[PDB]
């Protein structure tokens, strides 16, 4: 759930740096972006690439069945609140919701972590939600808010010890290293 | 003013520096029962990194029961 | 006025809290702190003397050991036990079948105490209490009397042999105390289910033995019996097989009353499902003929959990309404229940 | 007498029980990938889940 996203901000600095590729950068962003329905993150490029010819209605439905997809849960919550458990309903809207900020922006994704912040009593969802963070951090290469839960989690993973998810943080912090200038 | 540490009350440490009896090779026999403890003693002993490297938490227990003998 | 600043400065500030040893005719008191410590107090003060008796707890004043006050502190252990309260909601009312059985308890337990004016002028007086039992594991349904007289008086419930012969005994004086602090708390009833002591198999922890067991039994008949208290603390004894229990305890009581708990017929499981739905909602399909005619022996409990799981499965559906079909397959998990093993 | 509590049943550890819980365990010690967890659980037939 990340890789086709990842390879779009490939793409984008594909496109950005050199002008003489015009055919096959822009085929497989469009190819990338029929699919999942990505909203936001075409209109910086588009101010970029070219403005069409027309775009409108073709992603206008797609994002008005994007926002019916969104009110769906949305009116899902409400149905699932009257009844109530531990995580069930809270656990139950984030993952997708942080999937319906991944149509667009930073604004869902950021309410929807300090929100499911306060939820898991355990490190297994926090940590996924880092991971959130740190794709987003790779997309707008902004390194602001990677290099503050990163700090918060090795504290929870190590209390305490772990494999995957220790191994994997591994490389993260190689990513962050190698995007600034950190051989050693 | 607190104690140095440590000089008692009582017990006390050291006493051992003219002992032991004997060394391991009088017993030879069991050879299962010292390879549980020599790794649950002298090995998180003398490497206490070793384990927070592969993630096992080495414990302290050690229990011991049977006898005769 | 003047004598409270006098007497304050006699036995303050510190003060110790002893116990009474024993008294002396010479006012010379001897008293016991600890540890291990003995004196001669007199004071003829705030006594109250002969009120106190040995073995009760009395101040110390440091100079000299004087006792200037009496404390009465409980707290203590047993008088924890007995409240509160309930006073249930439920009534005797809400069960039915049994009133030609309940109708001659629930006189007798107002026989007494409310309604005197005729119990009084005919002097009859039969204060033994009464006794309980039932097949096949009722006895809670004849609690389902005990609730109706938690609405009335002082009421406390000891059950289980468990709080005497889980360790060694000291026999029965944890229940002498029961006795003696339900005197202080007279009229109070006492009801006492399912006696298991000569029907348990293994004792609790390390305890013996079978006799000894016998014994503090038959010490609780000689409580019971009594000689010689004419207090009440009315007790009600009730089990699920009298046959156990020795023919020696049944003159001292209950030599009066004993009530036997029949199986219920069709026309009163009709009633106990009445009782039972009539806060539930049920949908229109659901008659009450076939359900008690599939049913062989079972008690109001049997249909009440069937109810419960009923709704329960018809809260995976958030439905309040419980449907026949849903009932049924509901019904038959209770069913399947009893019948498995 | 069946009255009253709730009937729960505790079950043995079956295959795919026995795949995500493995995961759950070895998610503390520091191990390769190249493990098949598929294959290791079969061989365990019964047992417990400790
Ligand atoms: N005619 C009736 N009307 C209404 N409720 C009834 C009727 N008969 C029995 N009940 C209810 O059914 C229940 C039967 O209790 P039950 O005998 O299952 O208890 P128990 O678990 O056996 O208690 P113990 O384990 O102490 O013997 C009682 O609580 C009573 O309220």
């Amino acid at each position: 759930p990340k890789n086709p996203d990842l390879r779009i901000a490939q793409l984008r600095f594909l496109l950005s740096l050199p002008e003489h590729r015009g055919d096959a950068a822009v085929r497989d962003e469009l190819m990338a972006a029929v699919r999942d329905n990505n909203m936001a993150p075409y209109y910086e490029a588009l101010c970029k690439s070219l403005d069409w010819q027309i775009d409108v209605d073709l992603l206008n439905k797609m994002k008005k069945a994007n926002e019916d997809e969104l009110k769906r849960l949305d009116e899902e919550l409400e149905d699932a609140e009257k009844n109530l458990g531990e995580s069930e309903i809270r656990d139950a809207m984030m993952a997708k919701a942080e999937y319906l900020c991944r149509i667009g922006d930073k604004e869902g994704a950021l309410t929807a972590f300090r929100k499911t912040y306060d939820k898991t009593v355990a490190l297994g969802h926090r940590l996924d939600i880092v991971f959130y963070l740190l794709r987003i951090g790779l997309f707008y290469m902004d390194n602001d808010l990677i290099t503050r839960n990163t700090e918060k989690a090795k504290s929870l993973i190590e209390e305490g010890g772990d494999w995957d998810r220790r191994n994997r943080l591994k490389v993260y912090q190689g990513l962050y290293c190698v995007a600034i200038r950190d051989f050693k | 003013d607190v104690l140095p540490p440590e000089a008692d009350s009582s017990i006390m440490m050291l006493t051992s520096d003219q002992k032991p009896d004997v060394m391991y090779a009088d017993i030879g026999g069991m050879d299962i029962q010292k390879q549980e403890v020599r790794e649950a003693v002298e090995l998180p002993l003398t490497h206490f990194e070793l384990y927070k490297q592969i993630g096992i938490d080495p414990p302290r227990g050690v229990l011991m029961y049977g006898p005769p003998g | 006025e003047e004598e409270r600043s006098k007497v304050d400065d006699l036995r303050g500030t510190p003060m110790s809290v002893g116990t009474l040893e024993e008294i002396i005719d010479d006012n010379h008191a001897i008293v016991s702190t600890s540890v291990g410590s003995e004196h001669y107090v007199s004071i003829l003060s705030f006594v109250d003397k002969d009120l106190l008796e040995p073995g009760c707890s009395v101040l110390l004043n440091h100079k000299v050991h004087a006792v200037i006050g009496v404390l009465m502190d409980d707290t203590d252990p047993l008088v924890t036990v007995m409240k509160v309260e309930k006073a249930p909601q439920e009534t005797y009312a809400d069960i039915g079948g049994l009133d030609n059985q309940i109708q001659e308890i629930k006189e007798s337990v107002e026989l007494p105490l409310t309604h005197p004016e005729y119990y009084e002028e005919m002097g009859i007086k039969p204060p033994k209490g009464v006794i309980l039992y039932g097949p096949p594991g009722t006895g809670k349904t004849l609690l389902a009397k005990a609730v109706a007289n938690q609405t009335s008086a002082t009421f406390l419930r000891v059950v289980g042999s468990e709080l005497i012969q889980k360790y060694l005994g000291d026999g029965p004086k944890l229940v002498r105390e029961l006795f003696r602090v339900a005197e202080e708390h007279a009229p109070s009833i006492v009801f006492i289910d399912e006696i298991d002591a000569i029907g348990t198999k293994r004792y609790d922890s390390n305890s013996g033995g079978e006799r000894e067991i016998q014994r503090t039994m038959l010490e609780l008949l000689n409580q019971l019996d009594g000689f010689d208290s004419r207090g009440d603390v009315k007790v009600i004894m009730a089990t699920n097989r009298i046959e156990t229990l020795d023919p020696a305890l049944i003159r001292p009581g209950r030599i009066d009353r004993k009530i036997e708990f029949p199986l219920p017929d069709e026309k009163t499981k009709k009633r106990i499902f009445q009782i039972h739905t009539s806060r539930m909602t049920l949908a229109d399909d659901v008659t009450l003929d076939d359900l008690i005619m599939a049913k062989d022996d079972l008690s109001g409990a049997d249909i009440k959990a069937i109810c419960t799981e009923a709704g329960l499965m018809a809260l995976r559906e958030r439905r309040m309404k419980v449907t026949n079909e849903d009932f049924k397959k509901s019904k038959e998990n209770v069913l399947y229940k009893k019948q498995e093993g | 007498p069946g009255r009253i509590d709730r009937k729960i049943e505790f079950p043995p550890p079956n295959e795919e029980a026995r795949l995500d819980i493995l995961k759950i365990h070895s998610r503390k010690m520091n191990l390769t990938r190249g493990i098949n967890l598929r294959k290791i659980a079969e061989l365990m037939p019964g047992a417990s889940g400790a």
